[PDB]
């Protein structure tokens, strides 16, 4: 699952160039456009009936930001995924009861947002680092699940 | 594609089931609780306690939706129609959990017809239980 | 199934793709090889790094027969036939890869599209890629 | 996976009774039937042109007892099935160039056949611990894959 040297350096090389709030809005937007059964989880966000009323609903935006945000602070822990979101783990299983294969739908959402924001920058040896990464974080994120 | 002989196996193999269906799905709602935990997150609202009248239920509603797609072989996407809109607009159940219930239906199938399930009557009814999973996903975007 | 929308949108997508398909079906095998290793299994013949002939030459094919499920994207388990039947009885990759090298296209498309991979183009090209892939599986059993 | 030490006994306890020859063998042999894209690595194993035949080939009988064999093997280190099989899995990827889905979808047949054998003995909770085996070990064979 691990990444080596030189990918773990293309990861963060890549994110430092990332505006997290925005692109974590796109991604959950995406999630929500893409994979529509996903929308189960957010009835509470108001209208998500078309994609741009997805894609521009704030509370999907803002929801974005936190959701990216925590993904972007694992990203100083690839070493130990599994303890960094073992909290958030527990709480998605036990309080939002969220099936995790959302994580891994997520993850591949993220990848095509990073791909669609840095075109040949994103380029096929980056994207394996960030499966890696996106992989492990899914990961992580379901094994506490019981 | 269900061939003929798939369909002539299935109906046979849930002919022998008959009024044990219930019973047969309530186990494998049970079996894929145990071993495959994460299908829980479906059902925070239910009694999941040993024994569950609320899972006993639940499996008589998803066997009577099986024991109705075996009738109507033929022509499940029809049969299953309004069950599909419910899984595609309200339920939105991920799809990979489709394939978890059919493999802990197919061992509870195992697990109770020694005789009728052979290697050929196996593969007919994951055909089939793979099918019905299709078409109750076959709305969903 | 693939919407009005849909066909609208994946036309228009793969019509700006145009004569860089096989350019981009090589790059999607690439991606794939490199973040998901397990789908080099298929391919012990082929020199699979950067540059590889025998990869450029596929990623030709597999273009070309998206193209052709394009123009036929009403009729595709006809269209595509003869390769359903050259997978379902030859190649025999699993199912799971299918999805692995339909993300990486999504990838590759979205690296080369900035103005026309919208987040409802991203999803037509999903469901088409998925509608392909289930074609290409349609005579595994 | 983990193993709880109930389920490592529970786990002990059935295997003791299997007979691996059979098993091995209907397992293999099943896999072929009911996912028979899965015989694309056994050409050489002569017929299996029909249900009964691959039942009844004797490679695919005793190549299924030589793969439970190394199963059963796997069975004394639950707690590093990554270590024992990690010879298995360097061999599977470069040597025999097998996608390791199969070994989820051989793990799930052979679930299957010890419920066919073992009837109501194979309880929810000891299907339960033979999942979590399965998935370990075809998560161990896949470990080395590259
Ligand atoms: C599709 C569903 C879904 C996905 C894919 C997902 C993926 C992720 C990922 C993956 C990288 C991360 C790091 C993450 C992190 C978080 N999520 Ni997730 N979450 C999801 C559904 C939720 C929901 C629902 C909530 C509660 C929202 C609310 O209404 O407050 C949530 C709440 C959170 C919170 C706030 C916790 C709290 O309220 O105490 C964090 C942090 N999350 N989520
Ligand atoms: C793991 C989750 C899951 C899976 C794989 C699944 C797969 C299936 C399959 C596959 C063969 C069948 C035939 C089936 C049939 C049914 N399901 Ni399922 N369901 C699932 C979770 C549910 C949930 C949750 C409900 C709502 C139950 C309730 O009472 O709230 C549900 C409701 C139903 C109902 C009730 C409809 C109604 O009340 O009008 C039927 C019938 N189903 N479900
Ligand atoms: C991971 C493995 C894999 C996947 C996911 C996959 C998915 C797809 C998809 C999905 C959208 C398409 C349109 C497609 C199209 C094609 N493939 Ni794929 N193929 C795959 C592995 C192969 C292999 C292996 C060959 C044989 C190539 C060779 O030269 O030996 C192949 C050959 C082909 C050919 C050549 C046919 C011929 O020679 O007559 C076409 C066309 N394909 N393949
Ligand atoms: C679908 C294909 C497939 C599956 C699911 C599978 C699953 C497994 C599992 C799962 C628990 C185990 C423990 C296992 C173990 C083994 N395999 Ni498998 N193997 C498979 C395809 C092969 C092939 C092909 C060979 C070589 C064939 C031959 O010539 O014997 C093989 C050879 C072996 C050998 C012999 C090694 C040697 O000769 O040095 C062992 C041991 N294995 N295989």
């Amino acid at each position: 699952v691990h990444l080596t040297p030189e990918e773990k350096s293309a990861v963060t090389a890549l994110w430092g160039k990332v505006n997290v709030d925005e692109v974590g809005g796109e991604a959950l937007g995406r999630l929500l456009v893409v994979y529509p059964w996903t929308q189960r989880f957010f009835e509470s966000f108001g209208d998500l009936s078309t994609p741009d009323a997805v894609m521009g609903n704030p509370k999907v935006k803002a929801h974005g930001k936190k959701v990216l945000g925590a993904f972007s602070d694992g990203l100083a822990h690839l070493d130990n995924l599994k303890g960094t979101f073992a909290t958030l783990s527990e709480l998605h299983c036990d309080k939002l009861h969220v099936d995790p294969e959302n994580f891994r739908l997520l993850g591949n959402v993220l990848v095509c947002v990073l791909a669609h924001h840095f075109g040949k920058e994103f380029t096929p040896p980056v994207q394996a680092a960030y499966q890696k990464v996106v992989a492990g974080v899914a990961n992580a994120l379901a094994h506490k699940y019981h | 594609v269900l061939s003929p002989a798939d369909k002539t196996n299935v109906k046979a193999a849930w002919g022998k089931v008959g009024a044990h269906a219930g019973e047969y799905g309530a186990e494998a709602l049970e079996r894929m609780f145990l071993s495959f935990p994460t299908t829980k997150t479906y059902f925070p609202h239910f009694d999941l306690s040993h024994g569950s009248a609320q899972v006993k239920g639940h499996g008589k509603k998803v066997a009577d939706a099986l024991t109705n797609a075996v009738a109507h072989v033929d022509d499940m996407p029809n049969a299953l129609s309004a069950l599909s809109d419910l899984h595609a607009h309200k339920l939105r159940v991920d799809p990979v959990n489709f394939k978890l219930l059919s493999h802990c239906l197919l061992v509870t199938l195992a697990a109770h017809l020694p005789a009728e399930f052979t290697p050929a009557v196996h593969a007919s009814l994951d055909k089939f239980l793979a099918s019905v999973s299709t078409v109750l996903t076959s709305k969903y975007r």
